């Protein structure tokens, strides 16, 4: 049941290698890895910093299914989101993986995997949000950075 | 849509291809159904031949056909294939010589199918155009036929004649979501027909037989209902079903005179010859909003059956006939066309000395004058005549 | 079993079967027209100040009354009677333009009455004769947390005269017009000062809190609400101003301001439906328009703007634009004659419409006429708007339908593509041409 | 199960699947009813009832009638008229389904008058070489819409008085021909050769009321309803999937017609157990109004199959057919489709 | 899972201050920097610091400046007093992978609020006599009004060089100047006895046309394209009301709240939200009690008060200076403050664009002027900035009897470069 | 399921004994009601019309407000939800159109959901629109509403509803 969802999530993530167009990356220090690619490139040499504030338009996929559970492209103005500050205010580690190594002006798309983006925690539905995220989910994001806050603020 | 019987393009005009009234046994020996009298089968054509059948009999008559045909145009090429059921009848006796009969025959069936694809004038994206049209009338009869005076009998049938054309013309878009339109129009028709028939049977010196029959059919008006509709689809049907007209009555459409002259010799059990001559009064009859100009219809049948001392009966027989109506030819004037064939089968006894199997081949070609649709066709027919001994004490 | 076109028939069929298909191109004529005053049924308002570089300047506040409950009669005897605070709450969900900018709001108490109409005014000078100052406080719209309120003090005497017509004096709390003539008046919110920000107050209540029956011999305060609802009539005062350099002539570009403000009208000309259309002299063709595709790219707004572009496009005639509103229709319920654009999606920023074709078949149906030499002819131009909206959904996930349609009541401004410069006012009429001579 | 006692018989049977429609049935027939000639006379009763969820969707149905049959001798010692009287009471408890066009939580009533002629003469029905079978059936009821003087045109007519009492005239016929190509004394591997001819119309006194109840379910192989009601007869047509002829998208036709050709090959002739090939065949089609009836515009197929007979089960076979015309309100023809025949 | 540092703090148990102090770490370069300086003079005795890492962090090795690799654990209350630079070693339980980081230390090494002050030699103020002088600065011009009595005088000089002062020939002006305010574009408005005088170059008055006698000009505004808003404060009935002189039209607010200032006020025109606005500081109430309160508005039918801290803006019972350096954006607001029966300078500075404010110390921003040591005798405060790190603090001695005559130029020490 | 009808009969019996009621029969189109009587309505639905109202209202096209009074009650525990809009401020109205269509059961009425402030929207039911069937504008009736027809929320925990008091006006 709930372990052939883990497992046929992990083997989706996998195949999302060999398909040739996405290349694997990484930040210093870390066996944890997301596939990402390069839709769009920006202008620019100022990667954001693990304690960085970067306003994006986002959207996440699930890989089971393909069904939209998150997104803000229909609206004008960016929606500012954190790496990581602290316990309480930061985001899953392959979101922070993955903005590391864009710059402002990219549009990226990458492949994060379940324990990398949830674990075993999951996402109830709950208020605002309607769909639930399953537990083991490997998401796809798509992601456009417009800029970055900087941290004097 | 299927059109099962026909897709010949002439079908667009008056009531389709006129059908015949005969069974597997009359069709093979040429369409011979007044001259005819057996008492072996159902001879629908002629009810005089009723009272020729047996005392104890219940001869059920089944059918069904299958062909191909091949349309020749200017310089194009195409070939379709049919195959339906043909009728199915039943014939009892009645009384010491009184006997009925019953049954469903075609009266008239028409179907077609055309179009092409070209490309928007003035633009660039292409565009389909369709001509569609099918329509049936059929022939649900019961008849009588009795022999008061020696060698002489009579015969009445009638009929109630039910059907339905319906011919549609569209064109198909080639965008993001159009709106197709489709221009239609429907005909109901239902009637009430009759046929009288006479006929003598002399039985000559020895075994010889000579048979002499008339058949006539008087003019019938019949009650019609036209609508006219005018649709757009998208998917399935959609907003703006619009009716642009709905004519009601009588008196709009008419089925002519017929008249038939038949002649048969019978040397029994080795020899039969007949032939036989229709003339429908066609002329002048009325048909509301016709795009053609009728005339008068002539068919000639002749045909005979031969059967040596294994048992299988033979069966061959020529017919040809005229338009019966002027379609109106490409930039001229109205013309006809004629129709030709030949047919050939066989009879099969079966095991109980009363049934029997027919199979039957034909082919038929239809000429016309000149610059029209050319058409030759081939057709293999299967019946089935079932004779059980019914009223037996 | 086969399924192809064949061509065979053609060369005997009646001279007055065969059809055809044809493509106009129809040209728009683009102008930009103030909106004028927006019908608006709900109990949704606007309280602030804006100013914009691209869209000018807009002020709105508003004027509202309350809701009187029948046989009021409120609970637990106040202690020796009298009562404790009058807090007045303003209720927002969401603003446009700095979650930080201070403004000062004022509460006024006016003495005439609220004239019976559902059309946002400007102008609003024969109100405001004598009024009279009640509360006056400075706030911002953002105050951390979740806290989407504003709470204003008002004088204890209104309350404790609410409290006295309820208990010693008849209850007068049965009728509209004598609860706002006797009992409580009507309240002209408004902001003195400040700019840059713009709430979308959806509703505003006065809590008169009472200390408590004796309880024992404790007490535990306790409260009325007092709120106002869509069943009575506001004033809604929304002016745009500034705005004249968005009226000028420019053929590249045509605005829609939401709150008020300007909207784009699209103009068809007589001819260009007279020689594309009937015309001729044969009288025997017809034409039946089958495809018209209309899609419209939005230009992409500059940095620095405090407007966003709407959500939603609503393309009708002009002429039935007062009725759409004012009986509450849906989109759903007209399908021929008015059109709701897709999402704007900053992927491609466009809105998409589709086949119009209904629409064009409407306007020549019920406006072609006959010269006395015959010649069939329009006699009218097609006249058509584009209005921001606000949508409404339910139904099913698979199933969504626009359940209601309303006049976008928010700061927001977007600019079109609609011009001669790049041919973005063309359409590609799709039609079909049979004979038809049986008239 | 059979009875038999007293000089007569009482066999009766009761059938429940394991979810729902629990349905009991009892039969009580006299062969010799009278003491003079074998006029039967045949008694029979039977109930059943078929059911966020469904708290309380359920279909109920009392069904009682009669029947008094002769063995007529005038045309000859063959004929044998049949009269019933037959009565059912439906209920419903709030029924979801479009079964029955709207009628969803009222009850109604149906009262009818059957009479029939038919002529059977066919040998062993397991295996018929010889013979034919003739039906003629007539069914109708009391106009009752003549006198109640309820305008049915209107649409605020009540519901309760719309489906209260069923008013039709339903018409059957029926033929079957069987015959050997070979002699059966000569070869006991004779083939057969066969043919049917079958049709109903279900007409209606009063143009806007129509019977809701005993409409045509046609398509596919038919056996029964495993999610609807009982009261739509199910007219198999091989070669096209079920209901697609006419039931799904809860369209029921009110007419139909169907015609059969068959050839059968026997393999198997031991004792009790008998199997053989045969090939077939059809044509049919079903409709919505009287006014589209048309015997030869049907709906084609044919194909080949397999029949097995065994003791205590019936009869078992499978069929193949290949249908050649697209369905009306389709797309896609019949194609190849693969039947299931369980007992007769 | 591997090596990795996601939040680091330090801690002292008598310092509870370094809490709150919030550390930014790149991976990319390996250094952990405080990007706000921690507060000057703070001390650094015994501190833990507490760091937030993966389950695969086993060991820790921390070396203070050029110090030894010191095996870390969670219980060290390290001593770092003088300690700038810090290095990190971070190790798995294999022992073998290795990760650098650099934590270094930002402190204010002097004090953040710093300035320095010179003299301006060759200065020539004219030694004239007034009870009320202004200073207005526009493109490049500085120009000092001055109220002599019943009379009024006008001098002009060079932003950048405020050296030489020129007299201006004023035409059509009468009586005294009581008030003055002006626009970004140059034109200009004097309130006198009479009524209000209006000017695009400082020399050719005319006397604008009114019958409602003003009691105060507050400031001026240019809002509606090609006007010019006039914020008034009239006198109706017995009571004072916010008034506006839009194009000549006059028109009625709303009613002046009871500790608003009438006189000795200093006022600046802003813009904010793509819209012109009015800050007004300090001034004497209508009562006669000092104000200490800051009063802003964007349309000039009515004014509110910011909620300050307690009692940062100086009480002045005479007019004070407000200026501004565009270049960091910073607000200063000087004025006189009767400290123990003594008349002393006091400084209100801002760094949020007027959002808040706070007192400052005096001896640190104000000048080292030995003859203000021991008091203010002039009756005023005059200050003009530059646009660019600069500010003037006219005023060295009393001169020959009254008024100013030196200059003094000031710049903030953090950008003195 | 079947204990939840049982549990609901015995509450309807129950309360219905508690206080003076005097329960009929009413047939569909009924057209005269006695403001002393109650009536069920073969629906399981109790009424007892106070006001018979105004003219009717109009299938598809009129759009009424509804404010409502009342509890409802368990077999054994009452007073679980408490509701009030006609006498205590503070709620919006509760506004739905009046339709027919057969989607699962009977539906008489389409909720337009109210979106600013609050409101009683899960308190409108079938039962609370049926009244409409027969009477007209400005009318003030009293309603029992058995679990069946309640409110779509609270269907699983088989609620009885009881409104005291609910008034019907027209337009928005």
């Amino acid at each position: 049941e709930e372990k052939q969802r883990r497992h046929d999530n992990e083997v989706a993530f996998n195949a999302y290698a060999d398909s040739t167009n996405f290349k694997k990356v990484s930040v210093d220090g870390s066996t944890a890895y997301v596939y990402m690619r390069w839709i769009t490139n920006g202008t620019g040499t100022e990667h954001p910093i693990a304690t960085s504030r970067v306003e994006v338009h986002y959207q996440t996929y699930r890989l089971v299914g393909n069904i939209m559970v998150d997104g803000n492209y229909n609206s004008e103005k960016p929606a500012r989101i954190t790496l990581y500050r602290n316990e309480k205010d930061k985001s899953i580690t392959g979101f922070r993986i993955a903005l590391q190594n864009m710059v402002i002006g990219d549009e990226c798309e990458f492949i994060v995997p379940w324990y990398l983006a949830y674990g075993s925690k999951g996402v109830p539905a709950s208020s605002a949000n309607l769909v639930p995220i399953p537990s083991y989910s490997a998401l796809r994001f798509i992601v456009k950075l417009s800029g970055i806050i900087p941290e004097e603020d | 849509q299927n059109n099962n019987f026909t897709e010949s393009p002439y079908t667009r005009f008056g009531l389709g291809r006129l059908g015949e009234r005969t069974t597997i046994s009359g069709h093979s020996m040429g369409g011979l159904g007044v001259g005819l009298r057996q008492g072996t089968y159902v001879n629908a054509v002629n009810p005089a031949s009723y009272s020729a059948v047996d005392s104890m009999t219940f001869i059920f008559d089944f059918g069904a056909s299958t062909g191909i045909t091949w349309y020749a145009e200017n310089g194009k090429k195409d070939n379709r294939k049919m195959g339906n059921i043909e009728y199915f009848a039943m014939l009892f006796p009645i009384s010491k010589s009184i006997a009925m009969s019953a049954g469903v025959l075609p009266y008239s069936a028409s179907g077609y199918q055309f179009g092409s694809v070209d490309q928007v004038e003035g633009g660039s994206v292409q565009y389909t155009r369709k001509y569609l049209g099918t329509g049936n009338l059929n022939d649900l009869y019961v008849g009588i036929g009795a022999t008061p005076f020696k060698n002489f009998s009579i015969g009445a049938n009638a009929s109630f004649l039910f059907g339905r054309f319906t011919h549609s013309r569209q064109v198909i878009f080639s965008t993001e979501a159009p709106y197709n339109p489709v221009h239609l129009s429907t005909l109901y028709l239902k009637a009430a027909k009759f046929d009288f028939g006479m006929q003598y049977h002399l039985p000559l010196k020895s075994d010889r037989s000579l048979v002499i029959g008339a058949v006539y059919s008087p003019r019938v008006k019949m009650h019609s209902e036209l609508t006219q509709i005018k649709n757009q689809v998208q998917n399935g049907v959609v907003v703006e079903s619009e009716t642009q007209e709905y004519i009601k009555g009588m008196d709009y459409y008419t089925l002519p005179h017929t008249l038939g002259i038949g002649f048969s010799y019978e040397k029994k059990d080795k020899l039969l010859l007949g032939a036989d001559v229709q003339y429908s009064k066609w002329k002048g009859e009325k048909f509301y909003k016709s795009d053609c100009k009728f005339q008068d219809r002539i068919r000639v049948s002749l045909g005979g059956e031969i059967m040596p001392d294994p048992k299988v009966r033979y069966r061959f027989g020529l017919h040809g006939e005229n338009s019966y109506l002027k379609v109106p030819t490409k930039g001229g004037v109205y013309q006809g066309y004629h129709i030709v064939g030949a047919v050939f089968g066989i009879g099969i006894p079966l095991n109980d000395r009363r049934s029997f199997v027919n199979v039957s081949l034909e082919y038929d070609r239809l000429i016309p004058k000149e610059g029209m649709i050319k058409e030759n066709a081939l057709k293999l027919t299967f019946g089935l005549t079932f004779n059980e001994s019914w009223f037996k004490k | 079993c086969d399924d192809d076109l064949s061509p065979i028939g053609g060369s005997i069929q009646p001279p007055s079967d065969p059809v055809s298909a044809r493509v106009d191109t129809l040209e728009f004529s683009v102008k930009t027209i103030p909106m004028g005053d927006i019908y608006n049924r709900t109990n949704y308002t606007l309280l602030g100040d804006l100013t914009d570089p691209e869209y000018g300047d807009l002020k709105a506040d508003y004027i509202m009354q309350f809701k009187s409950p029948r046989n009021f009669k409120f609970k637990y005897p106040p202690k020796d009677g009298k009562i404790d605070s009058v807090k007045l709450s303003i209720n927002y969900d969401s603003w446009a333009g700095d979650s930080t900018s201070i403004m000062k709001v004022s509460i006024y108490k006016i003495n005439k009455a609220i004239p019976p109409s559902y059309y946002s005014t400007q102008e609003l000078a024969s109100l405001l004769d004598e009024t009279q100052i009640i509360a006056s406080q400075t706030f911002k719209a953002g105050n951390d947390s979740a806290f989407h309120r504003v709470r204003i003090p008002l004088p204890n005497e209104i309350g404790q005269k609410i409290y006295d017509l309820s208990v010693n004096n008849p209850s007068v709390f049965d009728t509209q017009e004598s609860f706002y003539n006797n009992v409580l008046g009507g309240l002209y919110v408004t902001t003195t000062t400040g700019t840059g920000v713009v709430l979308s107050v959806y509703n505003t209540q006065m809590a008169i809190f009472y200390s408590y029956k004796v309880a024992a011999d404790s007490t535990a305060t306790a409260s009325e609400t007092f709120v106002n609802t869509s069943e009575s009539y506001q004033v809604n005062h929304i002016k745009n101003s500034q705005i004249s350099h968005l009226l000028q002539e420019n053929d590249s570009l045509s605005c829609v301001k939401s709150p008020a403000g300007v909207m784009t009208q699209l103009t068809i000309s007589k001819e260009q439906f007279t020689d594309a259309f009937t015309s001729n002299l044969s009288s025997s063709l017809a034409w039946q328009i089958g495809e018209a595709q209309f899609n419209i790219s939005a230009s992409k707004p500059s940095e620095g703007l405090m407007l966003s572009p709407p959500s939603y496009l609503l393309l009708l005639p002009q002429d039935s634009v007062r009725n759409f509103f004012e009986q509450e229709q849906t989109e759903l319920m007209q399908p021929r004659t008015a059109f709701l654009s897709t999402i704007y999606n900053i992927k491609k920023r466009e809105y998409r419409f589709s086949n119009i074709s209904r629409l064009l078949m409407e306007h020549i149906k019920n406006n072609t006429e006959k010269t006395p030499e015959g010649k069939p002819y329009i006699t009218k131009d097609l006249v058509l708007v584009l209005l921001p909206v606000k949508r409404q959904v339910a139904g099913a996930s698979n199933s969504l339908y626009t359940s209601q349609l309303n006049n976008f009541m928010f700061p927001s401004g977007v600019k079109l593509q609609l011009g001669k410069k790049n041919k973005t006012a063309r359409i590609g009429v799709y039609s079909m041409t049979y004979t038809d001579n049986h008239h | 199960i059979i009875p038999q006692g007293d000089g007569q018989t009482l066999s009766l049977s009761a059938q429940t699947n394991g979810k729902y429609y629990q349905q009991y049935s009892v039969t009580f027939m006299d062969p010799w009813f009278g003491g003079k000639r074998p006029d039967m006379f045949s008694f029979s009763a039977f109930y059943s009832k078929t059911t966020a969820s469904d708290p309380d969707r359920s279909l109920q149905m009392l069904g009682t009638s009669i029947g008094y049959g002769k063995r007529l001798t005038w045309p000859d010692n063959w004929f044998q008229i049949y009269t019933s009287l037959n009565y059912t009471y439906y209920r419903l408890r709030n029924w979801s389904y479009n079964t029955f066009q709207n009628f969803h939580h009222g009850s109604a009533n149906d009262l009818n008058l059957e009479l029939r002629l038919s002529r059977t003469s066919i040998d062993n029905p397991i295996y018929t070489r010889s013979g034919s079978d003739f039906m003629v059936s007539v069914a109708a009821t009391l106009p009752y819409s003549l006198w109640d003087n309820h305008d049915y045109a209107s649409q605020n007519l009540s519901v309760s008085d719309r489906y209260r009492y069923i008013e039709y005239h339903k018409w059957k016929f029926r033929g079957r021909v069987f015959t050997p190509l070979l002699n059966p004394a000569t070869h006991k591997y004779t083939p057969v050769l066969m043919s049917r001819v079958e049709g109903a119309v279900l007409g209606s006194y009063n143009s806007n009321k129509k019977s809701p109840f005993g409409t045509f379910y046609m398509g596919g192989d038919g056996m029964s309803s495993y999610y609807g009601g009982y009261m739509n007869e199910t007219i198999g047509l091989r070669g096209y999937k079920n209901g697609s002829i006419a039931g799904n998208n809860y369209d029921y036709a009110y007419a139909y017609m169907r015609l059969t050709m068959e050839l059968r090959f026997p393999i198997l002739f031991e004792n009790s157990f008998n199997a053989w090939l045969l090939a077939f065949a059809e044509a049919g089609n079903a409709w919505r109004s009287i006014d589209n009836y048309n015997p030869f515009n049907l709906k084609r197929s044919a194909g080949v199959g397999l029949r097995v007979t065994l003791p205590m089960v019936g009869m078992l076979g499978i069929d193949w057919g290949y249908g050649f015309d697209r369905p009306d309100n389709s797309l896609q023809r019949g194609g190849s489709n693969v039947h299931f025949v369980l007992g007769q | 899972v591997d090596l990795q540092i996601h939040r680091f703090y330090l801690s002292s148990k008598k310092n509870p201050d370094l809490e709150k102090v919030f550390f930014s770490i790149d991976h990319a370069k390996g250094t952990i920097i405080n990007k706000k300086y921690m507060p000057y003079g703070t001390v650094l005795d015994s501190v833990m610091m507490k760091l937030v890492t993966d389950f695969s962090a086993k060991k820790l090795r921390v070396a203070i400046n050029d110090g030894e690799y010191k095996d870390w654990h969670n219980k060290d209350s390290l001593w770092l007093r003088d300690c700038h630079t810090l290095h990190l070693m971070v190790f798995d339980e294999s022992g073998e992978k290795t990760k650098k980081y650099t934590v270094t230390l930002n402190r204010y090494d002097y004090q953040p609020t710093t300035f320095v002050w010179h003299m301006l030699d060759g200065v020539a103020l004219p030694d004239i006599n007034a009870s009320f002088v202004d200073v207005v600065t526009h493109a490049d011009k500085v120009y000092l009004v001055a109220a002599t009595g019943n009379k009024t005088l006008l001098y002009s000089s060079d932003r950048k060089n405020p050296v030489h002062w020129t007299l201006l020939s004023s035409s059509g002006l009468s009586g005294a100047c009581r008030q003055i305010a002006a626009t970004e574009d140059g034109r200009a408005w004097i309130l006198t006895d009479s009524g209000i005088y209006q000017s695009d170059d400082f020399t050719n008055w005319s006397l604008l046309p009114s019958e409602v006698p003003v009691t105060t000009l507050l400031g001026a505004m240019a809002w509606p394209q090609g006007s010019h808003t006039l914020a008034l404060l009239a006198e109706k009935e017995g009571s004072l009301f916010f008034a506006t002189n839009i194009d000549g039209i006059h028109s009625w607010q709303e009613q002046a709240p009871e500790t608003f200032p009438v006189r000795n006020f200093s006022t600046q025109l802003y813009k904010a939200n793509n819209h012109p606005m009015l800050r007004l500081v300090g001034g004497v109430t209508h009562t006669g009690a000092p104000a200490t309160s800051v009063w802003i508005t964007s349309n000039g039918n009515d004014w509110f008060g910011l909620d300050l801290a307690a009692g940062a803006i100086p009480a002045s019972m005479e007019k004070g200076a407000l200026v501004q350096t565009p270049s960091d954006g910073n607000l200063y607001y000087y004025a006189t403050e009767q400290a123990e029966g003594i008349k002393r300078v006091a400084v209100a500075y801002s760094t949020d664009k007027g959002i808040t404010w706070k007192r400052g110390a005096a001896d640190i921003m104000l000048p080292a002027d030995p003859f203000y040591t021991v008091g203010y005798p002039l009756p005023f405060v005059c200050a003009f900035d530059d646009g660019a790190y600069n500010i003037y603090q006219l005023g060295g001695v009393s001169s020959s009897g009254t008024f100013f005559s030196s200059i003094w130029k000031g710049i903030l020490k953090l950008n003195e470069n | 399921l079947k204990e939840m009808k049982k549990d609901e009969r015995k509450a309807i019996e129950s309360f219905i004994n508690r206080m003076g009621f005097t329960i009929k029969e009413g047939h569909e189109g009924q057209s005269e009601f006695d403001p002393d009587i109650m009536y069920h309505f073969d629906n399981d639905l109790y009424m007892q019309v106070l006001d018979k109202g105004k003219e009717p209202p109009v299938l598809n096209k009129t759009k009424i407000n509804v404010r409502m009074e009342g509890f409802m009650f368990n077999r054994e525990r009452d007073s679980i939800y408490v509701f009030n809009s006609l006498t205590s401020g503070g709620f919006q109205e509760s506004v739905f159109r009046y339709i027919y269509k057969y989607n699962d059961g009977d539906i008489h009425f389409e909720l337009i959901k109210c979106t600013t402030g609050s409101n009683l929207d899960m308190f409108v039911c079938e039962g609370v629109a049926f009244p409409m069937t027969m009477l007209g504008n400005k009318a003030r009736v009293r309603l029992i509403v058995p679990f069946r027809i309640g409110p779509e929320s609270l269907y699983s925990r088989g609620l009885t509803g009881y409104y005291k008091e609910v008034e019907y006006v027209f337009r928005d």
